[PDB]
């Protein structure tokens, strides 16, 4: 699921006619355009930063995992943080990482939480989760034995605890499996990341179009801002200029209202978002073809470039 | 009793927490200020030239020909009908956004009000126990009453319990020992009680699960032995 | 002073290495706040950290419990 | 199939598709 997107910004006048002295003067005698397109990007990027927190900074305290790492048979190796590497990421999240990669008045904010702090938070979830079942986000984090807390949740499926204490070995090594080839189905799969990989080719390619747009000519003489003022008379030259000044601000425009309209979708995958780790992760919920196809037992969030990754079990 | 005044302390606390903070009421202020704000701006941009020689009419058809007071009102013409537009595509996106505000609203009153949900952190924090509605100038207001536990105590549990050849498991709750007793005891709350055969079911021999201890398990039909 | 950070470079604030819950973001983690003084800048802190006691035979109970309203607009 | 796992609710004839098997009462054999 895609979380946010890059926060840009822009400068009117540079944009427009990069610093002219006379066309700034004929560019102020239009209003507050430039007023109002400010203050959108700005309000898009405010919502980009409000919807990561809203997704990612929900457990309260950062929960460490203990050192004794065994838990009745289960491995948690593949998605609990590497200590090795600087990253300090699981081996699935640094995979994700690596899947996905990658003026004139235009500039690109960077994001208020950075990768790290992101890695960290997920650690946290993820150790409350093992550690506590699902008390840790009603309350007070209260330890419990992990095969005891699978028992719960056999129970909430409705099948009896016992089904599980004389299965335990069998689910134990099947998870296992399972955990081992999810990392193989990710890193096989062509496409797995299609969502956040459109995410970043969409706002590359508008600001490319944007940046291109300026070459244009919207019916002057020339596209050149020095070849219309240097070759021609100050009269003609406010025509010229006038024609200039209308084509980029409606480019402008059109570029605004679009990252609009892609902002409220990526609001609306956020929110979904922020609904799942509620849901899956921090319970265990009964809604079918919710958290994942079968019985819901639990669910482990890992964090990509720009957005969540749920492991569904 | 003790219930009924931690809920009347609660409610009487909401009243003076709304008071104090400073942008409790945030929302529904944001949305006011963005409406006024593009009236505002709608308004005050009919004061532009857009490139003509004067923004009012009047002095352009009075000290002008025809032939340029039609090119010379295109402009504004032009000019006004983009303004309008864009206030008028700015009110959808704004309109779409409000209309999805209120779809969750209208969820969040079926399931929290007229219900209990046992959906995690939909009724607020902790375990749901109802929710009131009030009224607000452009919204809603929703109280969440939820149980949240505390005073937390540190146990020795075991998976089942091994008596006669025969593995028990308790019917609902956990196997808890104080250091030297084993006691049944529901989950979410501590309040122990007598292994006994009513809270426990039986399921195959005790050489299977791992981590089962033996104890005894009382019967109450056999000291009546007659 | 002059200080600089991944978002550019910050004037007039200094540069401590205690972190705080921030109010005032200024990005790529870093953030300011008013001592009370001075302005300082700083990295966040995401919470207290937490160990919770695991084991393979132990158990936690809660013994009493609160009821709390929560207000949501 | 004992009374211990399942419960009594009404006479045999109105239920459709009732079949005649026997219920053990853990009672009987032991009797106390």
């Amino acid at each position: 699921l895609p979380v946010s997107m890059t926060k840009t910004s822009v400068d009117c006048t540079m944009y427009i006619c990069g610093d002219s002295t006379e066309c700034s003067n004929l560019l102020l005698q239009y209003g507050s355009f430039c007023t109002q397109l400010k203050r959108a990007l700005t309000g898009i990027a405010v919502e980009q930063d409000k919807n990561t927190q809203e997704v990612f900074a929900q457990v309260k305290q950062i929960y460490k995992t203990p050192p004794i790492k065994y838990f009745g048979g289960f491995n948690f190796s593949q998605i609990l943080p590497d200590p090795s590497k600087p990253s300090k990421r699981s081996p699935i999240e640094d995979l994700l990482f690596n899947k996905v990669t990658l003026f004139n008045g235009l500039t690109v904010l960077p994001p208020l939480l950075t990768d790290e702090m992101i890695a960290q938070y997920t650690s946290a979830l993820l150790a409350g989760t093992i550690t506590s079942g699902w008390t840790f986000g009603a309350g007070p984090a209260l330890q419990i034995p992990f095969p005891m807390q699978m028992a719960y949740r056999f129970n909430g499926i409705g099948v009896t605890q016992n089904v599980l204490y004389e299965n335990q070995k069998l689910i134990a090594n099947q998870f296992n499996s399972a955990i081992g080839k999810i990392q193989d189905s990710l890193s096989s799969t062509p496409s797995a990341l299609g969502k956040l990989q459109d995410v970043v080719n969409h706002n590359a390619q508008a600001l490319n179009t944007l940046v291109k747009q300026l070459s244009s000519k919207f019916g002057a003489i020339s596209s050149v801002l020095n070849d219309i003022l240097s070759r021609l008379d100050p009269p003609e030259a406010e025509v010229q200029i006038d024609r200039l000044i209308t084509g980029r601000l409606q480019s402008l425009q059109t570029y605004v209202t679009q990252q609009l309209i892609r902002a409220a979708e990526i609001r609306a995958s956020a929110n979904l978002a922020a609904t799942k780790m509620s849901e899956c992760v921090l319970g265990q919920s009964k809604r079918v073809d919710f958290c994942g196809k079968g019985y819901h037992l639990m669910s482990f969030p890992q964090s990509a470039p720009h957005g969540v990754v749920f492991l569904h079990v | 009793k003790l219930i009924a005044n931690q809920f009347n302390s609660a409610i009487g606390k909401i009243q003076d927490s709304l008071s104090s903070t400073p942008s409790a009421l945030g929302k529904l202020q944001d949305v006011v200020n963005h409406n006024a704000q593009a009236l505002n701006t709608l308004v005050k941009q009919l004061s532009s030239k857009f490139g003509a020689i004067s923004s009012v009419l009047n002095d352009i058809l009075s000290r002008l020909d025809p032939p340029e007071a039609e090119v010379q009102i295109d402009r504004l013409i032009t000019g006004r009908l983009q303004s309008l537009q864009t206030y008028v595509t700015q009110q959808l996106i704004r309109a779409a956004e409000i209309r999805a505000s209120a779809n969750l609203a209208a969820t969040k009153m079926s399931e929290c009000v007229l219900g209990q949900s046992k959906r995690v952190d939909f009724c607020g924090k902790g375990y749901h126990l109802m929710s009131f509605p009030q009224s607000a100038p452009h919204g809603v207001v929703f109280l969440h009453v939820t149980y949240v536990p505390a005073q937390e105590k540190n146990f020795t549990t075991a998976p089942a319990i091994c008596h006669d050849g025969k593995a028990h498991f308790p019917r609902e709750g956990v196997f808890v020992s104080n250091g030297t007793h084993w006691f049944v005891t529901q989950r979410n709350f501590y309040e122990p009680q007598i292994i006994t055969t009513d809270n426990t079911f039986v399921s195959g021999n005790c050489d299977v699960v791992i981590g089962i201890v033996n104890n005894t398990v009382y019967d109450p039909l056999q000291p009546e032995l007659d | 002073n002059v200080f600089q950070t991944r978002a550019g470079c910050l004037i007039g604030a200094e540069y401590v290495n205690s972190s705080y819950e921030c109010d005032i973001p200024i990005g790529a983690g870093i953030c300011a706040s008013y001592q009370t003084q001075s302005i300082i800048a700083y990295t966040m802190s995401l919470g207290a950290e937490n160990s919770v006691a695991y084991s393979n035979n132990s158990i936690a109970i809660p013994t009493n419990f609160t009821i709390s309203v929560t207000t949501e607009i």
